[PDB]
RNA sequence: CGCAAGACGGACCAGAGCGAAAGCAUUUGCCAAGAAUGUUUUCAUUAAUCAAGAACGAAAGUCGGAGGUUCGAAGACGAUCAGAUACCGUCGUAGUUCCGACCAUAAACGAUGCCGACCGGCGAUGCGGCGGCGUUAUUCCCAUGACCCGCCGGGCAGCUUCCGGGAAACCAAAGUCUUUGGGUUCCGGGGGGAGUAUGGUUGCAAAGCUGAAACUUAAAGGAAUUGACGGAAGGGCACCACC
RNA sequence: UAAAGUUGCUGCAGUUAAAAAGCUCGUAGUUGGAUCU
């Protein structure tokens, strides 16, 4: 996996966790 | 081929000499700077040379690029 | 290298080995002192006085004729300026840059150069306070420093 | 190459160097006595002067500052000292 | 590992160089990294020179030329064979080919 | 601006150099200096004039490039503008 | 010369050097050849100090003489300019000539056919004869070279500062070297000019060969 | 042939310049700044590097306002395709432009901290100064420009070299290192987990700074060599290739 | 614990193997030219 795409995936994961964790 | 007769032929052909040496000339054109070199070498009293005038300018480099 | 620039320049004065008064120079030490007094009364800094004496009057070095340096002579006669001229010129440059920056607020280069100038000012002022040349309470504030100019 | 040695002369290799990089540093400048044809007295002028100096008895521009050595006006006879 | 000492560009002593678009693909390439060709071309091709010269209303018209500067990215310059890969030792030779 | 007797009478409107001519002078180891002036004749014809010049390689020059320094370029541009204004 | 009137420079030698243009260098100056030049001319040609040339020639002649077996000295010329001169020098002084291409490994490959082990090496030009020069650094072989202004002095132990581009100059330089070696050995004498004259050492174009007969 | 708008500043333009970096290219003017050079000026150690702290910081992105030509994330449609959700085409929103606030990140790179000393050669080039045959312009003296030949000082680089170093690539620094110590800041310690979790802090947001562990694993990696392969380039050959 | 000069004060590294802050300024800290029998 391209490193920048893995970074984008981790960013999306963090955003989803921030949304779910209210 | 390394035959001895070929070396003999080469050494006979190279054994040529004229009656007058090519370095035996009456007038030798010499620039002023080499004249000063000779004079500081204790050879400014030689009358076998002749003054050749220096070049007009210093245009000796080939153009760049 | 420069304190506030990547420059590595070498250009400076090269004093001659001889420390004697030149043979051509006929001014007595007192004559050089009076010329220094006149130039100071005219309103000139010691650097300017030295430059004028070198250029026009042939005084190669005042220290070698009078046995004293120009600032020391000015102090001893009593007409040396309140604050040293290098610090004065640094403060003047800072004041000029601040005046320019007041009407040109988008000049980040001017702000950076002002930061450099004030750092130089503070370093010189700390050195002068260490030597008791400036009062220990002296501080460079950028609110009325134009009066110091 | 065998510094400070008299056996191989080097006036020419020493005044070629930078003034600060010489064996003993020495300025490349000089003071010069100047006569103005209209004037009648000496004026000692620095070679690399930064001031527009005038004749001590007149109002004639003796020399003008340049990037390096100052430029003298025509007719003023200038001779180096020492 | 580093392939070239100059990194395949002429950027020495500056930070940024403005880009230009490749004439072949419209790719942004730095002006120093772009590969530049300056073509001088007769606007009339060699076969058509005779016909136009014969049909001219003037005598000895000397036909005008066309001056086009082309800037290529590395990919388009390689595909078009303006430049080509060289051996590790022949790479260092910056001398242009004879012309 | 007028047509009389099946004849159209023309008048000056502008002037240019041909594309090939102007492209042929722009060489790559010299400075090109351009100036322009808006200047009015005595009849009231306001003209914008563009002048172009190039620095010349000397006949004994070894240096590849014939660049002018920025102040030299400014002086040349000043001369060009002054001469154009004087002539128009 | 050793400050010896017997070994000092003569007027005939200086005249020959000037006629052959030995003092004329190139427009380039190798930094290790600086001490052998006099001054640069207005056209960029460096003048070679002929006193220094004579000193270095005499030192080279002394180095050549201090080898009892003359065949242990190798005289090399890859260029066509000095092949005739080298052959004449070898015939005169008994040295071993290598005129033409110097095959690599001649000093280093003891299996090779032409393998030879000289005790001294003389070359016509360090640039052209760089192969024997480099090989001399493998077998402890000292080197004597005819060096122009821009010649590199690596692996050159005795450099003779001279014009080595002109055929006259190279021939005359080899002729003087042979003459001085013979004079120092004991053969011939300084009380009379040598029977050989430098034109025999010169390189001549085949067109000139045809014309002059 | 005109008018309008918003962008941008070609060719000249370079292994050229300036700037702390990001970056910077129409003319002219104003404003303040700066390096180098020149200096027989002045002060006289005032310095170097830097926790804390601070200024600036591409692009994209956020908020408000103005503008909106072009291009254009998203999106719509047309193609190609087994499929394409992509490449390609036609449009096109945010954006791209400017003003005021935010963000503080880039392969922000020379993947190379700053300051100082020493250690080869050569030819160039940019700025300043110094010296000098000769050629041109100022249509006249000197000077001043443009050339030419050198020298000196900083600068961007280049070539070369058994200086020396290095695993080598390669580097006149990445040298002066087991013959190890000039000064000082930041920082690495097998590969993953992971720049993740969590806490703190900053931000309007996006996110930035700081930053683990359990666990897993014998290699991951660097440089160079020989092969093999290439939808890479250039050649050569056989009527089992063609003409 | 040594081996581990793989924690390097002695004594390690940091272009490409892990690594020099995007860049400057800057207080503390550290370090500071010659010179007095």
């Amino acid at each position: 996996m391209r490193a920048k795409w893995r970074k984008k995936r981790m960013r999306r994961l963090k955003r989803k966790r921030r949304k779910m964790r209210q | 081929i390394s035959i001895k007769l070929q070396e003999e032929e080469r050494e006979r052909r190279d054994n040529y000499v004229p009656e007058v040496s090519a370095l035996d000339q009456e007038i030798i054109e010499v620039d002023p700077d080499t004249k000063e070199m000779l004079k500081l070498l204790d050879f400014g009293s030689l009358s076998n040379l002749q003054v050749t005038q220096p070049t007009v300018g210093m245009n000796f480099k080939t153009p760049r690029g | 290298g420069r304190m506030h620039a990547p420059g590595k320049g070498l250009s400076q004065s090269a004093l001659p080995y001889r420390r004697s008064v030149p043979t051509w120079l006929k001014l007595t030490s007192d004559d050089v002192k009076e010329q220094i007094y006149k130039l100071a009364k005219k309103g000139l800094t010691p650097s300017q006085i030295g430059v004028i004496l070198r250029d026009s009057h042939g005084v190669a070095q005042v220290r070698f004729v009078t046995g004293n340096k120009i600032l020391r002579i000015l102090k001893s006669k009593g007409l040396a300026p309140d604050l040293p001229e290098d610090l004065y010129h640094l403060i003047k440059k800072a004041v000029a840059v601040r005046k320019h920056l007041e009407r040109n607020r988008k000049d980040k280069d001017a702000k950076f150069r002002l930061i450099l100038i004030e750092s130089r000012i503070h370093r010189l002022a700390r050195y002068y306070k260490t030597k008791r040349v400036l009062p220990p309470n002296w501080k460079y504030e950028s609110s009325t420093a134009s009066a110091l100019v | 190459p065998l510094a400070k040695d008299l056996l191989h002369p080097s006036p020419e290799e020493e005044k070629r160097k930078h003034k600060k990089k010489r064996l003993v540093q020495s300025p490349n400048s000089y003071f010069m006595d100047v006569k103005c044809p209209g004037c009648y007295k000496i004026t000692t002028v620095f070679s690399h002067a930064q001031t527009v100096v005038l004749c001590v008895g007149c109002s004639t521009v003796l020399c003008q500052p340049t990037g390096g050595k100052a430029r003298l006006t025509e007719g003023c006879s200038f001779r180096r000292k020492q | 590992t580093k392939k070239r000492r100059n990194n395949g560009r002429a950027k020495k002593g500056r930070g940024h160089v403005q880009p230009i678009r490749c004439t072949n693909c419209a790719r942004c390439v730095p002006k120093d990294k772009a590969i530049k060709k300056f073509v001088i071309r007769n606007i009339v091709e060699a076969a058509a020179v005779r016909d136009i010269s014969e049909a001219s209303v003037f005598d000895a018209y000397v036909l005008p030329k066309l001056y086009v500067k082309l800037h290529y990215c590395v990919s388009c310059v390689i595909h078009s064979k303006v430049v080509r890969n060289r051996s590790r030792e022949a790479r260092k030779d910056r001398t242009p080919p004879p012309r | 601006e007028d047509v009389q007797g099946k004849n159209c009478l023309t008048n000056f409107h502008g002037m240019d150099l041909t594309r090939d001519k102007m492209c042929s002078m722009v060489k790559k180891w010299q400075t090109m200096i351009e100036a322009h002036v808006d200047v009015k004749t005595t009849d009231g014809y306001l003209l914008r004039l563009f002048c172009v010049g190039f620095t010349k390689k000397r006949n004994n020059q070894i240096r590849k490039t014939s660049y002018a320094q920025h102040q030299q370029v400014r002086q040349i541009r000043k001369k060009m503008m002054e001469i154009m204004t004087r002539e128009v | 010369s050793g400050a010896l009137d017997v070994l000092q420079m003569k007027e005939e030698d200086v005249l020959k050097f000037l006629a052959a243009g030995t003092h004329l260098g190139g427009t380039n100056l190798d930094f290790q050849m600086e001490q052998y030049i006099y001054k640069r001319k207005s056209d960029g040609i460096y003048i070679i100090n002929l006193k220094r040339t004579w000193e270095k020639l005499l030192l080279a002649a002394r180095a050549i003489v201090a080898i009892e077996n003359p065949a242990d000295v190798s005289v090399i010329s890859s260029r066509n300019t000095g092949q005739r001169a080298v052959l004449k020098f070898a015939a005169a002084t008994g040295a071993t000539p290598i005129a033409g291409r110097f095959t690599p490994g001649t000093f280093t490959n003891q299996i090779q056919a032409a393998f030879r082990e000289p005790r001294l090496l003389v070359v016509t030009d360090p640039r052209a004869d760089h192969q024997p020069l480099t090989e001399a650094s493998y077998v402890n072989l000292p080197t004597i070279a005819l060096c122009n202004t821009d010649s590199p002095l690596r692996y050159v132990d005795i450099a003779i500062p001279c014009n080595n581009k002109g055929a006259h100059s190279v021939g005359l330089m080899w002729w003087m070297l042979a003459r001085e070696v013979l004079r120092m050995r004991g053969t011939i004498s300084r009380e009379h000019p040598w029977e050989v004259m430098p034109d025999l050492y010169f390189y001549r174009d085949p067109e000139e060969i045809e014309k002059e007969e």
